[PDB]
């Protein structure tokens, strides 16, 4: 995690995937002021390991690309460090029914 | 369609593709003669009506040899001699032409950069997106042994990436194309065509090619190349003419041979298992095809025949192909022969351009272009794809004007004998219907219970029209004789009988805004009638008023479609609406106003009267009883004269239509009629049903009208939809025969007050003579009742008139004071000061019962009209102060402003007759602008959500398989089932009747019982251990029981909100029924109230936003409202909302005093807003000088209103303002060549001036009030060369531009009234990054905008989804309209399905699979071009795709298959 | 009282079957010429909303322009087929044009 202050050099942002095994995830410390996952409208997000991604896609018999999508540059996907292919579990406070689990894949 | 002719084969999928120039194997007609006809009308050989193209004019076709009614027609081809380009694919040949190198003949991009997009678009044709980004992981004057090593290694990953997913169950041999797979692929090809198109020179050759430039879709010009570029070409690889289109072909046929690794994946979206080659001939038309003769028959008009339009631009092609055929021989037997030839290519290109498109070709350019061509035959609202595929015209249908009837059933229609002797049904004759179908042949076409045709087993018909009785009686005995033919021995005959009383019928109206405007009525054939005839319970579902409306009547023609208008689309199952579960069906006016008389306490009936009202409504012959005998009650008075009561007739009609095994109905409800209207200590507002007996209270609209939780809505829940439709039919006949025996009338005495109550309103309206002045004397800020003609009040009222804001303040104070006098009269006179009272007054009884009208209408008849409010204001007023020429100018009167103290009983005066005509017209111009507001909003909702449906795993999925939700609303409950679900007292009163409805005896041996009850008690106990925790600190041990267990299989897997309600009932109450055996009822009632798989919840959700929005269309009574708001959320998904806001919750310690100080530290302050005056004294002489003097307000005024200190005015005037002013004085000089005074400053004030003289152009002097801030001062000098300038009108514009202090993207912050305790601050403009630094004031964890594109940008995609459902609900809750959250959750989950905010439009439709949904929506021949270039296989699974191919739809009855278990091996 | 001039004597139509349009094989438009009732775009969506796929099938395919066409399985086309013109001792049958190599192509 690399917390910059105002920006990074554009020649230096070409070197963010320059380590292929280890990822570099860069944040602006003005955008880190409020934790967005404490907001009332952001539900609880839980990343799923591949023994419950696979049991999700067995229960509903889905391809990976048939789930609802979360972007790679989403504010909560940059928060949790969601790689492409990771399935997050959202616990929504539904109006008619209370707590309600929903899923969403990162592509 | 005949059911005796099955079809074994059917179409699964449709491949798009391009016809090659080998139409020669298809077409051997060769249409070359441009002459079409001759003398004596024979079609010329070779011409465009050639008889090898189908039979024509009683001839036989030269190819198939069949007549005009058996020939299909055949396709001939026009040989074009030169390859004119295909005008659909011109924009994509001009992409691969602009990106090619003419010297390398590869491209103008590096051979490994082109290889990378050949390698990412290959991983995307298989269903794998993760590996196409990890191709960019594989990297490390470079020699080619490394660039062939990078090529040989990326191709090794793809062989490993495919053969891993292809060895697993992830992808197939034909790929795993989806919607997001299409999204990523539509981005790379849009990016591959962006890196090809912008490069200058060839990275593979170094030499390079000139730059092409085109015109409006006719010509390619190879532009000349300047000598600077040639000098690079001569040194590198040597170690504007029109281009003839055979040379554009030889370039692209050389490009595509080399680039066959990359273009094999750009043009193919699924894998290319036929392993064809992307050839260059696909973009140029070597030949044409000509559609067959049947598709080109002569288009007559009036009573004369004219030539077809599509031959008029296909002969103009064919003369020009004859011109060029001769002139090629003119050149070859040996100038002007090329200018005669190149000019011919200008028009043979343009004529085939005009043949396909029409807006492409200019041509004559005189207007009204003929022959619209084959694109304009497809693209319009009409086109071909919306007027003849998505909508059609049908056989076996009728339409007619409808007329009321209370004597037919509620589920019936009255069919005239005009329609009855026409509409027929192919009934197959068998052993059981032969007794009825012999008589139909003997009756024949004349009598109604008859036939018109019999169909034999060879398919041949026999009409029964010209026959007589002896022919028809003979044939009728031959219906079961077997044929001698053995090929048709399976079949039987089919009599086309007339439509009987056991048929059904779909009715309809012209705006079919929801699915209860098309329902399954049964048929009753009524003699002596000429109009269709409909019961009153259907008048609210079709939104029908009986004033000459026509209804379309559809008669379905097989047993499959009959069983669905009986069971699914019938009127009995459409009792509750799918919008919010409200009932839509009930009795209307004379039935509402007879139940107040029948069930009154005065209504006594003798014995002869009692049995006449029971049998007059309930007949055992027609099947209304349940006991095969009419049962009665003992009278409620025995001895003096035996009498029944009117409430006791209602008990008898429910004792005969409800089944005898179940117990009675137990209901405790209310009425609309108050307990003081009936007298002293009455209880007739309380409706009590005990054991099916009305014991108390009259019946109103609230009970058997279209109203929830009454008696008809409660019999629907306990007894079922069939009983509640019989009860409306019985009551519709009971209150009709009661009205016939005992009538209802409205008179002139029903409209009259008594002599004391007329005196009351004369006193109260006398107290309004001062009211118009009291509100006038208030707004002017005078006091203590100045007289009306006071010359200082008239000065102030004239100022109010000249300003639009101040006039509405006068109108809002005065319309709030005369409406106090209005409601004092009505509160004194309407219920109590009348002459005839409610158990005889019909005008009051019609409004209390809800029969017709309201008490606002009764009060205008009887007391006064009141304030006539116009555009949300009062009466408009002339320039002269006058509101009419009768009144005095600036007349402070209520009546002069449009207050009517007259009433409709005594008449209204001519002045106030004129103001009431003003309010009558503004309600009619709004209807002039409201005839279709929401037509395109509902259409565009209903096509994205067109195949969204409940699946058998209860997951809400789209038609192509892509998941939208995981349950319907998170509980999977139908809206039309949830109505008495949280009514726990009603279900306990009716425990033993709901127990044999939701029958658990023959139920529980199929379904697991004790597995989800055990898990829910784990979670419920655990969800109480974490109540006070915030939502981010919540547990993840226990996801809800609905996620783990199917609610339709496991008894007890119930939503966590219904679980909390049933526990809160079973604890706060304690009432021979246990609480343990009451859990088992409601948990089973949840299990039987679930949505069914195959429910089209996508169409329903679109109909539940579109149909209640036609109500949502009114004008002014700040924020965007109504349909113009809902065309921003749902449609177009704008990032530029007109009025974006932000809602800021404030803490506990910060008071309202400190919040108002906080709003003044956010709201922007212009320097305009702190200036009283600007004095600009211009002088000349010496240099034109300019002395700008600024009067500010008092320092304790702008540093109270605006929170701007006078040390902040200095830092804006010196730093910002003068640079803006001197920018505009210079900018005018460019266009020009084309009181008190103070002095004696000290050293602080002197050297501040010295910094400003050195830092601006023409300033030289400056001062500021550093004592009080009341004034500023600076003295510009310009040259004498300059002329007169309006310096004030530059200062007025720069002072209105210079901000003092603006927090960015935010204009204003306001402190509104706290609703529901929510102390909030509303902020005109969105910037979440600014409001996070205000954490001592604002609860930053609870701030919420309406700009969804901003909440998506900052708080993720799940917060944007929440912002959608609360901004659609705020649109509907503002007009008091309720839609379910299940419909709003399904729209926000369709917009945020890509992690973005997609509109319902053409651009949000691009991320979708089915091409026919795109073609049928709009821009038909742009999605068609995109589908052919993609080589896209239509899988035929959206409901707009199946109608094109003529396939059974995949929703509801088509969501499964029926298979027949045959006994023998 | 009064009596309004427009009357219901010429308003309505019934149709069981009748004339068509030759491009589409769909019932014609017209009150006089026994024309059909239009089941348009909005009336189609009411039939998808009820879930009844056979009332949509009947009101769009069966009662409008149902045909049993002939389609080649090999090339997947409708308009390229043709009933053959037989020998006088032969029964005619359905044959595809562009799936057919003509007889002066005896390749040896």
């Amino acid at each position: 995690i690399f917390v910059y202050q105002n920006n990074i050099t554009p020649s230096a942002m070409k070197l963010v995937p320059s380590i292929p095994p280890a990822t570099i995830e860069t944040f602006n410390e003005a955008a880190l002021v409020v934790n967005i996952t404490h907001h009332e409208l952001v539900p609880k997000h839980i990343r799923l390991s591949s023994d419950e991604k696979r049991e999700l896609l067995k229960r509903y018999r889905l391809k990976e690309s048939q789930l609802p999508r979360i972007q790679r540059a989403d504010p909560v996907a940059l928060y949790l460090g969601l790689k492409r292919g990771e399935v997050v579990k959202i616990i929504r406070k539904s109006e008619t029914s209370g707590r309600y689990a929903s899923y969403r894949i990162c592509m | 369609m005949d059911i005796s002719k099955p079809v074994g084969s059917e179409i699964t999928s449709v491949d798009f593709g391009i016809l090659t120039a080998k139409i020669r194997n298809l077409s051997a007609k060769q249409i070359t003669n441009p002459t079409v006809l001759d003398n004596l009308g024979h079609p010329v050989s070779g011409g465009l009506y050639d008889l090898a193209l189908g039979a024509f004019l009683r001839n036989l076709c030269s190819t198939c040899g069949l007549d005009e009614k058996f020939c299909p027609g055949h396709q001939g081809h026009i040989e074009l001699p030169v390859p004119c380009y295909n005008p659909l694919f011109f924009n994509q040949l001009y992409i691969y032409l602009r990106a090619s190198c003419l010297f390398c003949h590869h491209f103008r991009l590096k051979s490994v950069e082109v290889h990378r997009y050949a390698c990412k678009l290959r991983l995307l044709q298989y269903g794998l997106i993760d590996e196409s980004y990890k191709l960019d992981e594989i990297t490390l004057d470079i020699s080619s042994t490394l660039l062939n090593e990078l090529k040989s290694k990326r191709s090794e990953y793809v062989d490993m990436a495919i053969a891993k997913a292809l060895s697993d169950g992830r992808t197939t041999e034909r790929g795993s194309f989806t919607a997001t797979v299409n999204d990523e692929r539509k981005k790379l090809v849009h990016e591959f065509h962006k890196k090809l198109l912008s490069r200058g020179k060839c990275d593979n050759c170094g030499m390079f090619s000139p730059k092409f430039r085109k015109d409006g879709f006719t010509k390619i010009f190879e532009t000349a190349l300047n000598e600077k570029q040639i000098t690079n070409n001569r040194v590198k690889g040597f170690i504007s003419t029109y281009i003839l289109s055979t040379e554009v072909k030889n370039i692209l046929d050389t490009v595509f041979r080399k680039e066959q690794c990359v273009l094999q994946y750009v043009f193919h979206s699924r894998p290319n298992l036929s392993r064809k080659l992307v050839k260059a001939d696909s973009f140029f038309m070597d030949v044409l095809v000509v559609p067959p003769t049947r598709f080109r028959l002569p288009s007559k008009l009036g009573e004369e025949v004219h030539e077809n339009s599509q031959n008029q631009l296909l002969s103009k092609v064919l003369t020009t192909s004859l011109l060029i055929r001769d002139l090629n021989d003119d050149l070859s037997k040996l100038r002007v022969i090329f200018s005669r030839l190149m000019n011919a290519f200008v028009t043979i290109q343009n004529d085939v351009n005009a043949f396909i498109d029409s807006t492409k070709a200019q041509g004559r350019t005189s207007g009204k272009v003929p022959i619209p061509g084959v694109k304009q035959a497809l693209e319009k609202k009409e086109g071909l794809f919306r007027k003849h595929m998505m909508g059609k015209r049908v056989n076996y249908a009728a339409r007619s004007v409808i007329s009321p009837d209370p004597n037919i059933e509620t589920n019936e229609i009255g069919v005239p004998p005009v329609f009855a002797v026409k509409l027929t049904y192919p009934e197959p004759v068998t052993a059981y219907n032969i007794a009825e179908l012999r008589q139909a042949v003997i009756n024949g076409p004349d009598k109604w219970p008859g036939a018109t045709q019999i169909q034999n087993e060879d398919g041949s018909l026999v009409s029964l029209i010209g026959m007589s009785v002896e022919q028809r009686k003979a044939l009728a005995n031959q219906l079961l004789t077997p044929s001698s033919n053995v090929s048709t021995h399976t079949l039987n005959k089919k009599v086309y009988r007339h439509i009987k009383n056991r048929d059904v019928v779909l009715m309809n109206r012209q705006p079919t805004l929801h699915k209860a405007s098309m329902m399954g009525h049964k048929v009753r054939v009524l003699p002596n009638e000429k109009t269709l005839r409909l019961h009153y319970a259907n008048t609210g579902a079709y939104n029908a008023d009986f004033d000459g409306d026509e209804m379309n009547m559809h008669f379905p023609q097989n047993e499959n479609a009959r069983a669905e208008a009986l069971n699914l689309a019938n009127t009995d199952s459409q009792y509750l609406t799918p919008t919010s579960g409200s009932p839509v069906r009930g009795l209307i006016q004379d039935h509402i106003s007879a139940g107040v008389w029948l069930t009154s306490k005065d209504s006594f009936f003798t014995r002869e009267q009692y049995q006449q009202y029971i049998y007059g409504c309930i007949r055992p012959e027609d099947g209304h009883t349940t006991r095969s005998k009419i049962v009665t009650l003992p009278p409620t008075i025995f001895k003096p004269y035996p009498l029944w009561t009117g409430k006791q007739i209602i008990t008898t009609v429910l004792l005969n239509v409800t089944p005898p095994d179940m117990p009675g109905i137990n209901l405790i409800s209310k009425n609309k009629i108050k307990n003081e209207y009936w007298g002293k200590g009455s209880l007739e507002n309380e409706v009590l049903f005990k054991d099916g007996a009305l014991l108390c209270g009259i019946l109103d609209k609230s009970q058997y009208g279209a109203s929830k939780y009454g008696i008809v809505h409660s019999l629907h829940e306990v007894y079922g939809p069939e009983v509640a439709a019989k009860v409306l039919s019985v009551l519709g006949r009971l209150f009709t025969n009661y009205i016939t025996a005992t009538a209802f009338t409205c008179g002139m005495d029903d409209l009259r007050l008594t002599a004391e109550g007329n005196k009351w309103r004369t006193d109260i309206l006398k107290t309004s003579v001062d009211t118009g002045r009291e509100a006038a004397a208030e707004v002017t800020n005078l006091d203590k009742d100045t007289p009306a003609d006071d010359p200082e009040l008239l000065k102030r009222l004239q100022e109010i008139l000249r300003d639009n804001n101040k006039s509405g303040i006068l109108d809002a104070v005065t319309s709030s004071k005369v409406n106090a006098i209005t409601s004092q009269v009505v509160s004194k006179c309407v219920p109590d000061g009348t002459m005839k009272k409610f158990p005889c007054n019909s005008m009051q009884a019609m409004a209390l019962s809800g029969a017709k009208g309201s008490n606002v209408n009764v009060s205008q008849i009887m007391c006064l009209l009141g304030q006539q409010a116009l555009e949300g204001r009062r009466v408009p007023v002339m320039v002269s102060g006058k509101t009419l020429p009768s009144f005095k100018p600036y007349e402070t009167d209520a009546m002069a402003g449009g207050y009517v103290k007259g009433r409709f009983y005594s008449g209204i005066k001519p002045q106030e007759y004129y103001f009431h005509c003003m309010a009558g017209r503004e309600g009619l111009i709004d209807t002039a602008v409201k005839t279709s507001r929401s037509g395109y909003l509902q259409r565009c909702l209903t096509k994205q959500l067109e195949g969204v449906h409940v699946s058998y795993d209860n997951s809400i999925r789209d038609a192509d398989g892509t998941l939208v939700q995981f349950m319907y609303g998170g509980d999977a409950i139908d809206i039309t089932k949830e109505s008495h679900m949280t009514q726990f007292e009603f279900c306990l009163d009716n425990y033993y009747a709901l127990l044999k409805k939701y029958n658990p005896s023959a139920l529980i041996e199929h379904l697991d019982v004790e597995s989800a009850l055990k898990y829910s008690k784990k979670t419920l106990k655990y969800r109480k251990k974490h109540s006070k925790e915030p939502h981010y600190k919540q547990s993840v041990k226990y996801d809800p029981v609905l996620a783990k267990y199917n609610p339709a299989k496991y008894l007890g897997s119930v939503s966590e909100n219904f679980q909390d309600k049933l526990e809160s009932f079973l604890d706060k109450n304690s009432k021979g029924v246990n609480e343990k055996k009451f859990r088992a009822l409601m948990q089973l009632k949840y299990m039987r109230s679930l949505i069914n798989p195959g429910e089209a919840v996508g169409i329903i959700a679109s109909q539940s936003v579109g149909e209640p929005s036609t109500q949502m269309t009114l004008n002014t009574f700040n924020v965007t409202l109504g349909i113009p708001r809902l065309r921003e959320i749902v449609m177009t998904a704008s990032a530029a909302i007109k009025t974006p806001q932000m809602t800021l919750p404030i803490w506990n310690d910060v008071s309202d005093e400190q919040a108002d100080t906080f709003c003044k530290s956010i709201s922007k302050v212009l320097l305009s807003e702190v200036i009283d005056k600007v004095i600009v004294t211009e002088t000349t002489g010496t240099a034109r000088s300019y002395v700008i003097h600024m009067r500010f307000f008092d320092n304790n005024e702008y540093s109270e209103e605006y929170d701007v200190s006078k040390e902040e005015l200095q830092n804006v005037i010196s730093n910002q303002f003068i640079h803006l002013l001197e920018a505009a004085i210079v900018k005018e000089i460019k266009k020009q060549k084309r009181v008190e005074a103070n002095n004696n400053m000290n050293k602080v004030q002197r050297d501040r001036q010295s910094a400003i003289i050195s830092h601006h152009r023409f300033i030289t002097k400056y001062n500021f009030d550093d004592e009080s801030g009341k004034w500023c001062e600076f003295k510009l000098e310009l040259a004498a060369d300059t002329e007169k300038l309006l310096m004030v009108n530059i200062v007025e514009e720069i002072c209105r531009k210079s901000i003092i202090r603006q927090i960015p993207h935010i204009d204003r912050c306001v402190h509104p009234e706290p609703e529901n305790g929510k102390r909030v601050l509303v902020t005109e403009g969105v910037n979440f990054q600014a409001m996070w630094d205000q954490e001592a004031f604002i609860d930053v964890d609870g701030i919420t905008s309406n700009d969804v594109a901003a909440v998506l940008k900052t708080y993720g995609v799940e917060a944007a989804r929440n912002t959608i459902v609360n901004e659609i609900n705020n649109v509907f809750s503002r007009y008091a309209i309720s839609v379910s959250f299940r419909h709003l959750d399904l729209i926000a989950d369709m917009m945020t399905r890509q992690g973005t905010y997609l509109a319902f439009n053409r651009q949000g439709m691009e991320t979708s699979t089915s091409s026919f949904m795109k073609m049928s929506y709009e821009t038909t021949c742009q999605f068609l071009t995109k589908a052919v270039l993609d080589n896209e296989r239509e899988q035929l699974d959206s409901p707009s795709a199946r109608i094109v191919v003529g396939k059974l739809n995949n929703v509801g009855t088509g969501s499964f298959d029926v298979l027949a278990k045959v006994p023998n091996a | 009282y009064q009596r309004l001039r427009h009357m219901v004597n010429d308003k309505f139509q019934v149709r069981s079957t009748g004339p068509v349009n030759s491009l589409t094989m769909q019932p014609v438009k017209g009150r006089k010429r026994h024309g059909g009732i239009r089941v348009g775009e909005m009336e189609r969506d009411a039939l998808i909303g009820h879930g009844t796929s056979f009332l949509l099938q009947d009101r769009l395919l069966n009662s409008s322009d149902y045909t049993q066409a002939s389609v080649c399985r090999e090339c997947g086309s409708i308009l390229t087929t043709q009933q053959s013109v037989p020998r006088i001792g032969s029964i005619s049958t359905v044959c595809c044009r562009r799936c057919s190599m003509r007889f002066e192509d005896a390749k040896k």
